[PDB]
């Protein structure tokens, strides 16, 4: 009877296994190709400026 | 524009080379008065974290 941590390695692969599943999805219904026709929208984001002091 | 009522003389210097002096009545009927439009966008962007 040596010592035992099987029960770890299990609980490792299965925290491992559920994560890539998860981010495997989100990876793949946010970076998706559009079809045929292109980007259907687009950005326009723009950032302006501000009067920042400096003490 | 708009036609309006003007008289060509010299009047305190107030429009000396090329300036142009508007009476109040101008601004009251509010007849230049103009409408802009602009647009701002915002995205929601899959970062990181």
């Amino acid at each position: 009877n040596p010592i035992d941590l099987t029960v770890l390695a299990e609980y490792h692969k299965q925290i491992e296994s559920n994560l890539q599943r998860i981010e495997r999805k989100n990876q793949r219904t946010w970076y998706s190709k559009p079809g045929e026709r292109g980007i259907t929208c687009s950005g326009r984001q723009k950032i302006k400026g501000k009067s920042i002091p400096l003490i | 524009g708009q036609n309006m009522r003007v008289a060509f003389m010299p009047w305190n210097g107030y429009n000396f080379e090329d300036s142009i002096l508007v009476s109040e009545r101008v601004v009251q009927e509010d007849r230049f008065t103009t409408i802009h439009i602009q647009e701002l966008a915002c995205v929601s962007r899959d970062t990181k974290l």
